């Protein structure tokens, strides 16, 4: 039937922060902080992804003793929506298989959602310009799409030491 | 022993947040209070349980000295359509007295949504929705 | 450019 590219944007918008969620819980740490954060982290990811602006979801998961990275989430935009498509889904089977394969990480392992734009980008409250944690010493691995409404699309992707 | 039910539109016609937000506004009739502030301050918790869908087919349930309220919600197509919304007002008061909302959750994130909850309501709880 | 929260 009929939709909109705001639904469009509404489905990828609460499934990337589904998977993410997903992510965190399957990794044996406590959702609690991305639940504080899913307020701002939502309207966020929302404006961006309907500006066009939002280019990268990234969740780093990091060690607080040492503040370098165990493990980074990462989910590229693919702007390939169209008018007559109407067809979605979320792949999180490939997701969980891809845990193990991140890393192991410590008890108390924390996380820091990012979000990469373009230059233009409209102001959102409370988001400022920050920086990443070194990937040097990582490998980036990639899942493929993991959701898509009606061609736009997030490429999962994860970091692990190597 | 009453009981009345209604049932949201949520994603993709509105986000996990925004569900919530409607929600709590449902659940306060508008009023600014205790109440609202406990349901606005577990916003996350609930949002990821709607993300997840878990008020598909296990309602959010508030219960109070008074009618006892089913929540549900609907997502994809039907979010789209709203043929089977029902987001009428509450003709009575549905967190007077000793209240409680009960939220479902899939068995496997009880542990962490239980906890969270916890820390700022001993009344907004969550349920295995397996059981209903 | 990376955006990240400040509470
Ligand atoms: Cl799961
Ligand atoms: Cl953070």
């Amino acid at each position: 039937a009929t939709y909109s590219y705001t639904h469009s944007v509404t489905y990828v918008t609460d499934n990337i922060l589904k998977s993410l969620k997903d992510i965190i819980l399957l990794s044996g740490l406590d959702p609690e902080h991305f639940a504080d954060r899913w307020e701002s982290n939502t309207r966020a990811i929302k404006t961006w992804l309907g500006t066009g602006d939002l280019r990268k979801v990234i969740l780093e998961i990091y060690n607080p003793a040492t503040d370098k990275l165990v493990t980074r989430w990462d989910i590229d935009i693919v702007y390939g929506w169209s008018d007559g498509d109407g067809s979605f889904w979320t792949d999180t089977e490939q997701l969980k298989y891809a845990i193990k394969k991140a890393g192991l990480l410590p008890s108390q392992a924390k996380y820091k959602l990012m979000l990469d734009t373009k230059p233009g980008r409209p102001d959102v409250e409370g988001w400022s310009k920050g920086s990443y944690r070194s990937t040097d010493g990582m490998v980036k691995q990639s899942l493929g799409s993991t959701v898509e409404h009606s061609g736009l699309a997030g490429q999962a992707g994860y970091w692990r030491q190597r | 022993t009453t009981v009345v039910s209604r049932t949201f539109r949520s994603s993709p016609h509105r986000d996990a947040l925004q569900t919530w937000d409607a929600i709590v506004e449902l659940l306060t009739q508008g009023k600014d209070g205790t109440a609202r502030s406990e349901l606005r301050a577990v916003t996350g918790v609930a949002a990821s349980l709607i993300a997840d869908q878990a008020p598909k087919s296990a309602p959010i349930v508030a219960t109070c000295d008074g009618p006892r309220t089913r929540i549900y919600c609907l997502f994809d197509e039907d979010a789209i359509d709203g043929d089977d919304a029902n987001e009428e007002v509450l003709g009575f008061e549905p967190l007077k007295g000793d209240w409680g909302v009960s939220l479902p959750c899939p068995k496997e994130q009880l542990g962490w949504v239980q906890s969270a909850l916890k820390k700022h309501s001993s009344r907004i709880i969550a349920r295995d929705l397996s059981q209903g | 450019e990376v955006m990240e929260f400040n509470p």
